[PDB]
């Protein structure tokens, strides 16, 4: 691990990567996605019934199947399985992440019944509810002094708010019927879609603090955006590559290319643009100085 | 009809 390590970046630093080659890059993972609809690859046909096609926040960015969070805790006649999201492996096995969508009006309750059915306890919001002009996200979450906001039969409140210095810690309280459990949201503004930070820097803390207080898989860690692909992608490569590293098992072959391109096969379009793609490069490059440190 | 894509 140690060689490894230093080897990565001694390349790193022996051949810098252009603008040209990281839009190079970027295209063959746009041309792979194009290549699954092409072949029917990953079929998006739940998404697509005339039921489910209106809540998706956008058009073309349709969960596949067969990766796609069920819905089935039942609240209302009305409850239907649909939800835009979908599981995402992690190190050690499948649903570590759940990547999803800022919801719409009509999906807060979807959002809090996936919450409470896949027991989330940490939410990283990747977004803003306002963003050029536009509404990218509706309020399911409670702010201090509101007391508790009700979508279906849960509720929530906000004991805490930590005000951290490019994002906020809200410790949520989620009562469903009788039972109160504890959510940890992440909120990371001034991060538009897509645009990007600097530095890498509030992202790792970010990342960092998560880990704290969720160190492993053993229930989903849900990540949304405004499409749950962008800055979503960003933060779930960024956080598995950081869990190779943690745990010292970055294999020689590593390629951060790789990760993306496993990554896209299970939620479309993962990290959206070239510029998001630098991003993850410069913040692995960046854990990777960290990690050699933590065996020095 | 509402995209996303993106960039």
């Amino acid at each position: 691990q140690r060689e490894i390590l230093q080897k990565f970046l001694d390349e790193a630093q022996s051949k810098k990567i252009t603008k040209e080659e990281f839009a190079n890059e970027f295209l063959k993972l746009k041309r792979q996605s194009t290549k699954y609809k092409a072949d029917k690859t990953y079929p998006t046909t739940v998404a697509e019934k005339p039921k489910n096609i209106k809540k998706n926040r956008y058009k073309d960015i349709l969960p596949y199947d067969y990766s796609r969070v069920e819905l089935s805790l039942i609240t209302s006649d009305e409850d239907s399985s649909y939800i835009n999201a979908n599981f995402i492996k992690g190190v050690y096995g499948p649903k570590a992440y759940i990547a999803t969508q800022g919801p719409l009006s009509t999906t807060l309750l979807d959002f809090w019944r996936m919450i409470w059915e896949y027991s989330v306890l940490i939410i990283v919001m990747a977004c803003m509810e306002y963003e050029m002009g536009k509404k990218k996200c509706e309020r399911y979450w409670a702010e201090p002094g509101e007391m508790q906001l009700e979508f279906g039969p849960f509720s929530v409140s906000c004991e805490a708010e930590k005000r951290k210095s490019d994002y906020i810690i809200r410790t949520l309280k989620v009562k469903f019927n009788s039972e109160t459990r504890t959510i940890y949201q992440f909120h990371y503004k001034n991060w538009p879609a897509h645009d990007v930070p600097s530095s890498i820097d509030p992202i790792l803390e970010l990342i960092w603090d998560v880990r704290c207080y969720q160190e492993d898989d053993s229930v989903p860690i849900c990540i949304h955006s405004s499409a749950g692909c962008g800055r979503t992608g960003v933060i779930c490569a960024i956080d598995y590559t950081w869990m190779l590293l943690k745990d010292g098992i970055i294999p020689e072959n590593f390629s951060v290319f790789s990760l993306i391109r496993e990554m896209r096969t299970q939620r479309p379009s993962l990290v959206q643009t070239q510029e998001q793609y630098e991003l993850v490069y410069n913040a692995v490059l960046e854990l990777f100085k960290r990690q050699m440190d933590v065996i020095r | 009809d509402n995209e996303y894509t993106a960039r």
